Protein backbone atom coordinates (compact mmCIF):
# COMPACT_ATOMS: atom_id res chain seq x y z
CA UNK A 1 0.00 0.00 0.00
CA UNK A 2 2.31 3.22 1.31
CA UNK A 3 5.12 1.73 -1.26
CA UNK A 4 3.34 1.99 -4.14
CA UNK A 5 1.67 4.96 -2.90
CA UNK A 6 4.82 6.60 -2.51
CA UNK A 7 6.43 5.32 -5.45
CA UNK A 8 2.72 6.94 -7.74
CA UNK A 9 3.55 9.99 -6.06
CA UNK A 10 7.47 9.86 -6.90
CA UNK A 11 5.66 9.13 -10.51
CA UNK A 12 3.44 12.09 -10.90
CA UNK A 13 5.94 14.12 -9.70
CA UNK A 14 8.55 13.07 -12.30
CA UNK A 15 5.74 13.05 -15.26
CA UNK A 16 5.10 17.08 -13.88
CA UNK A 17 8.76 17.75 -14.32
CA UNK A 18 8.86 16.17 -17.67
CA UNK A 19 5.71 19.02 -18.81
CA UNK A 20 7.52 21.33 -17.18
CA UNK A 21 10.80 20.34 -19.27
CA UNK A 22 8.78 20.93 -22.68
CA UNK A 23 8.18 24.95 -22.07
CA UNK A 24 6.22 26.27 -25.40
CA UNK A 25 8.71 28.39 -27.94
CA UNK A 26 8.38 32.50 -27.44
CA UNK A 27 8.66 34.11 -30.59
CA UNK A 28 5.37 34.09 -32.18
CA UNK A 29 6.66 35.31 -35.70
CA UNK A 30 7.17 32.92 -38.57
CA UNK A 31 10.25 33.20 -39.76
CA UNK A 32 10.82 29.37 -40.76
CA UNK A 33 12.24 28.45 -37.24
CA UNK A 34 9.32 29.19 -35.01
CA UNK A 35 7.57 27.01 -37.46
CA UNK A 36 10.47 24.22 -37.00
CA UNK A 37 10.19 24.55 -33.17
CA UNK A 38 6.67 24.02 -33.07
CA UNK A 39 7.02 21.05 -35.15
CA UNK A 40 9.67 19.93 -32.61
CA UNK A 41 7.83 20.88 -28.72
CA UNK A 42 4.49 19.14 -30.62
CA UNK A 43 6.56 15.78 -30.96
CA UNK A 44 8.04 15.73 -27.43
CA UNK A 45 4.58 16.81 -25.92
CA UNK A 46 3.55 13.11 -27.78
CA UNK A 47 6.59 11.55 -26.39
CA UNK A 48 5.95 13.00 -22.82
CA UNK A 49 1.92 12.41 -23.29
CA UNK A 50 2.74 8.84 -24.13
CA UNK A 51 5.39 7.81 -21.53
CA UNK A 52 2.86 9.26 -18.76
CA UNK A 53 0.05 7.13 -20.18
CA UNK A 54 2.63 4.12 -19.61
CA UNK A 55 3.84 4.59 -16.24
CA UNK A 56 0.71 5.88 -15.02
CA UNK A 57 -0.88 2.33 -16.18
CA UNK A 58 1.54 0.13 -14.34
CA UNK A 59 -0.05 1.54 -11.43
CA UNK A 60 -3.85 0.38 -12.42
CA UNK A 61 -3.20 -2.91 -13.03
CA UNK B 1 9.13 -6.92 -8.74
CA UNK B 2 9.45 -7.15 -13.00
CA UNK B 3 11.16 -10.26 -13.90
CA UNK B 4 12.33 -11.30 -17.14
CA UNK B 5 12.95 -15.07 -17.20
CA UNK B 6 15.30 -15.12 -21.11
CA UNK B 7 15.96 -18.69 -22.27
CA UNK B 8 18.22 -20.86 -23.40
CA UNK B 9 21.12 -20.18 -20.91
CA UNK B 10 23.38 -21.07 -23.73
CA UNK B 11 23.41 -21.77 -27.53
CA UNK B 12 26.20 -23.42 -29.97
CA UNK B 13 25.20 -22.74 -33.51
CA UNK B 14 27.09 -23.15 -37.09
CA UNK B 15 28.16 -19.70 -39.35
CA UNK B 16 24.87 -18.97 -41.27
CA UNK B 17 22.67 -20.58 -38.76
CA UNK B 18 19.65 -18.97 -37.09
CA UNK B 19 19.98 -17.63 -33.16
CA UNK B 20 16.54 -17.63 -31.52
CA UNK B 21 16.70 -16.19 -27.85
CA UNK B 22 13.34 -15.51 -25.64
CA UNK B 23 12.44 -13.57 -22.88
CA UNK B 24 9.42 -13.65 -21.15
CA UNK B 25 7.78 -10.10 -18.82
CA UNK B 26 6.49 -11.18 -15.31
CA UNK B 27 4.05 -8.24 -16.37
CA UNK B 28 2.74 -6.24 -19.43
CA UNK B 29 6.05 -4.05 -20.67
CA UNK B 30 4.60 -3.27 -24.27
CA UNK B 31 7.58 -2.09 -26.35
CA UNK B 32 9.82 -1.36 -23.28
CA UNK B 33 12.00 -4.13 -24.29
CA UNK B 34 15.83 -3.77 -25.64
CA UNK B 35 18.46 -6.47 -26.35
CA UNK B 36 22.55 -5.74 -25.39
CA UNK B 37 25.53 -8.08 -26.84
CA UNK B 38 28.32 -7.93 -24.48
CA UNK B 39 31.76 -9.65 -25.03
CA UNK B 40 34.40 -10.70 -22.08
CA UNK B 41 36.02 -7.65 -20.62
CA UNK B 42 33.69 -4.76 -22.43
CA UNK B 43 30.57 -3.21 -21.57
CA UNK B 44 27.33 -3.99 -23.26
CA UNK B 45 26.42 -2.91 -26.19
CA UNK B 46 22.45 -1.62 -27.94
CA UNK B 47 20.89 -3.99 -30.36
CA UNK B 48 17.49 -3.66 -30.44
CA UNK B 49 14.98 -0.70 -29.28
CA UNK B 50 11.69 -0.44 -28.16
CA UNK B 51 11.35 -3.96 -28.45
CA UNK B 52 11.72 -4.51 -32.93
CA UNK B 53 13.55 -1.21 -33.79
CA UNK B 54 17.43 -1.48 -35.03
CA UNK B 55 19.79 0.11 -33.35
CA UNK B 56 22.39 2.76 -35.37
CA UNK B 57 25.86 0.86 -36.38
CA UNK B 58 23.86 -2.52 -35.69
CA UNK B 59 24.37 -5.31 -38.29
CA UNK B 60 20.39 -6.33 -40.21
CA UNK B 61 20.39 -9.88 -38.53
CA UNK B 62 19.78 -8.81 -35.75
CA UNK B 63 16.19 -8.70 -35.22
CA UNK B 64 13.86 -8.49 -32.53
CA UNK B 65 9.99 -8.48 -31.98
CA UNK B 66 7.28 -8.71 -29.55
CA UNK B 67 3.98 -10.03 -28.98
CA UNK B 68 2.23 -9.42 -25.61
CA UNK B 69 4.51 -11.29 -22.56
CA UNK B 70 7.07 -13.11 -25.01
CA UNK B 71 9.81 -10.93 -26.85
CA UNK B 72 12.61 -12.78 -29.46
CA UNK B 73 15.71 -12.25 -30.45
CA UNK B 74 16.65 -13.22 -33.73
CA UNK B 75 20.57 -14.00 -35.32
CA UNK B 76 19.71 -14.94 -38.80
CA UNK B 77 22.91 -15.56 -40.31
CA UNK B 78 25.31 -15.57 -37.23
CA UNK B 79 28.89 -14.64 -37.72
CA UNK B 80 32.21 -15.62 -35.44
CA UNK B 81 32.01 -12.24 -34.39
CA UNK B 82 28.69 -12.99 -33.04
CA UNK B 83 30.14 -15.12 -29.87
CA UNK B 84 29.25 -12.95 -26.80
CA UNK B 85 26.89 -13.20 -24.07
CA UNK B 86 23.02 -11.45 -24.93
CA UNK B 87 20.94 -9.88 -22.68
CA UNK B 88 16.98 -8.27 -22.39
CA UNK B 89 16.01 -5.58 -20.69
CA UNK B 90 12.50 -4.91 -19.92
CA UNK B 91 10.03 -2.10 -18.19
CA UNK B 92 11.11 1.69 -16.77
CA UNK B 93 12.69 3.01 -13.61
CA UNK B 94 9.53 4.98 -13.11
CA UNK B 95 6.80 2.10 -13.81
CA UNK B 96 5.34 0.58 -10.22
CA UNK B 97 7.27 -2.81 -11.94
CA UNK B 98 10.60 -0.88 -12.38
CA UNK B 99 13.30 -2.29 -15.18
CA UNK B 100 14.97 -5.63 -14.80
CA UNK B 101 17.37 -7.69 -16.97
CA UNK B 102 17.16 -11.37 -18.41
CA UNK B 103 19.89 -13.80 -16.92
CA UNK B 104 21.56 -13.93 -20.18
CA UNK B 105 22.53 -16.37 -23.25
CA UNK B 106 26.20 -17.44 -24.01
CA UNK B 107 26.45 -17.83 -27.71
CA UNK B 108 29.19 -19.87 -28.89
CA UNK B 109 29.92 -20.34 -32.63
CA UNK B 110 30.78 -23.93 -34.44
CA UNK C 1 30.76 13.81 -27.70
CA UNK C 2 28.40 11.69 -25.28
CA UNK C 3 30.96 9.84 -22.53
CA UNK C 4 29.91 7.94 -19.00
CA UNK C 5 33.56 7.30 -16.77
CA UNK C 6 33.02 5.53 -13.61
CA UNK C 7 36.04 5.71 -10.96
CA UNK C 8 35.70 4.82 -6.71
CA UNK C 9 35.97 0.77 -7.32
CA UNK C 10 38.12 -0.48 -4.41
CA UNK C 11 38.84 -3.37 -2.37
CA UNK C 12 37.00 -3.07 1.09
CA UNK C 13 35.92 -4.91 3.71
CA UNK C 14 32.27 -5.66 4.49
CA UNK C 15 29.93 -2.96 5.83
CA UNK C 16 32.71 -0.03 4.68
CA UNK C 17 30.60 2.95 3.37
CA UNK C 18 31.86 3.21 -0.66
CA UNK C 19 30.92 6.00 -2.72
CA UNK C 20 31.20 5.29 -6.88
CA UNK C 21 30.82 8.59 -9.14
CA UNK C 22 29.89 8.39 -12.92
CA UNK C 23 31.54 11.31 -14.46
CA UNK C 24 28.99 12.37 -17.35
CA UNK C 25 30.40 14.88 -20.25
CA UNK C 26 29.34 15.79 -23.74
CA UNK C 27 25.83 15.41 -23.27
CA UNK C 28 23.41 18.22 -24.98
CA UNK C 29 20.79 17.24 -22.68
CA UNK C 30 19.88 18.52 -19.92
CA UNK C 31 17.64 15.93 -18.16
CA UNK C 32 17.69 11.79 -18.65
CA UNK C 33 17.78 8.78 -17.36
CA UNK C 34 21.47 7.93 -15.77
CA UNK C 35 21.45 4.51 -14.79
CA UNK C 36 23.08 1.97 -12.43
CA UNK C 37 24.24 -1.70 -13.79
CA UNK C 38 26.25 -4.65 -11.61
CA UNK C 39 27.52 -7.51 -12.84
CA UNK C 40 29.34 -10.17 -10.28
CA UNK C 41 32.64 -11.87 -12.07
CA UNK C 42 31.14 -14.47 -14.17
CA UNK C 43 27.38 -13.12 -13.74
CA UNK C 44 24.60 -11.58 -15.07
CA UNK C 45 23.90 -7.41 -15.64
CA UNK C 46 21.53 -6.73 -13.17
CA UNK C 47 19.83 -3.12 -12.88
CA UNK C 48 20.44 -1.24 -8.97
CA UNK C 49 18.65 1.77 -10.25
CA UNK C 50 18.67 5.09 -12.05
CA UNK C 51 18.06 9.00 -11.28
CA UNK C 52 16.57 11.06 -13.80
CA UNK C 53 19.08 14.00 -14.04
CA UNK C 54 16.95 17.45 -13.90
CA UNK C 55 15.52 16.32 -10.87
CA UNK C 56 15.86 14.35 -7.77
CA UNK C 57 13.71 11.33 -9.06
CA UNK C 58 15.84 8.48 -8.09
CA UNK C 59 14.47 4.68 -8.83
CA UNK C 60 15.48 1.28 -6.70
CA UNK C 61 15.21 -2.28 -7.47
CA UNK C 62 13.42 -4.06 -4.67
CA UNK C 63 16.77 -5.61 -3.41
CA UNK C 64 18.60 -2.46 -3.79
CA UNK C 65 16.48 0.43 -1.61
CA UNK C 66 18.35 1.16 1.63
CA UNK C 67 21.61 -0.65 0.59
CA UNK C 68 22.27 1.68 -2.09
CA UNK C 69 21.80 6.05 -2.63
CA UNK C 70 22.32 7.39 -6.16
CA UNK C 71 22.91 10.95 -5.98
CA UNK C 72 22.89 13.91 -8.71
CA UNK C 73 25.29 16.35 -9.07
CA UNK C 74 26.22 19.17 -11.77
CA UNK C 75 29.18 16.75 -13.61
CA UNK C 76 28.41 13.62 -11.88
CA UNK C 77 26.24 10.48 -10.43
CA UNK C 78 27.15 8.93 -7.40
CA UNK C 79 26.18 4.97 -5.95
CA UNK C 80 26.93 5.35 -2.54
CA UNK C 81 26.97 1.33 -1.10
CA UNK C 82 26.19 1.97 2.30
CA UNK C 83 26.83 -1.11 4.28
CA UNK C 84 28.39 -3.76 1.47
CA UNK C 85 28.35 -7.44 1.62
CA UNK C 86 30.43 -9.78 -0.03
CA UNK C 87 27.27 -10.43 -2.21
CA UNK C 88 27.61 -6.93 -3.29
CA UNK C 89 31.59 -7.74 -5.30
CA UNK C 90 30.87 -6.74 -9.04
CA UNK C 91 32.02 -4.76 -11.76
CA UNK C 92 29.70 -1.30 -11.46
CA UNK C 93 28.71 0.45 -14.92
CA UNK C 94 27.26 3.88 -15.46
CA UNK C 95 24.34 3.53 -18.09
CA UNK C 96 22.67 6.41 -20.47
CA UNK C 97 19.01 6.92 -21.66
CA UNK C 98 19.67 9.54 -24.33
CA UNK C 99 15.97 9.43 -25.27
CA UNK C 100 13.68 8.85 -22.10
CA UNK C 101 12.18 5.47 -23.90
CA UNK C 102 13.45 3.17 -21.45
CA UNK C 103 16.50 2.19 -23.49
CA UNK C 104 20.60 2.22 -22.89
CA UNK C 105 22.86 3.74 -25.50
CA UNK C 106 25.74 4.92 -23.72
CA UNK C 107 27.89 3.46 -21.27
CA UNK C 108 30.70 3.35 -19.46
CA UNK C 109 33.31 0.80 -18.77
CA UNK C 110 33.11 -0.18 -15.51
CA UNK C 111 34.94 0.06 -11.88
CA UNK C 112 35.41 -3.03 -10.13
CA UNK C 113 33.88 -3.36 -6.20
CA UNK C 114 35.90 -6.24 -4.17
CA UNK C 115 34.17 -6.99 -0.91
CA UNK C 116 36.01 -9.39 1.37
CA UNK C 117 36.37 -10.10 4.94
Amino acid sequence: SGDSDEDLLKAVRLIKFLYQSNPPPNPEGTRQARRNRRRRWRERQRQIHSISERILSTYLG
Amino acid sequence: ELVMTQTPSSVSEPVGGTVTIKCQASQSISSWLSWYQQKPGQPPKLLIYDASNLASGVPSRFMGSGSGTEYTLTISGVQREDAATYYCLGGYPAASYRTAFGGGTELEII
Amino acid sequence: QEQLVESGGRLVTPGTALTLTCKVSGFSLSGFWLNWVRQAPGKGLEWVGAIYRGSGSEWYASWAKGRFTISDTSTTVTLKLTSPTTEDTATYFCAADTTDNGYFTIWGPGTLVTVSS
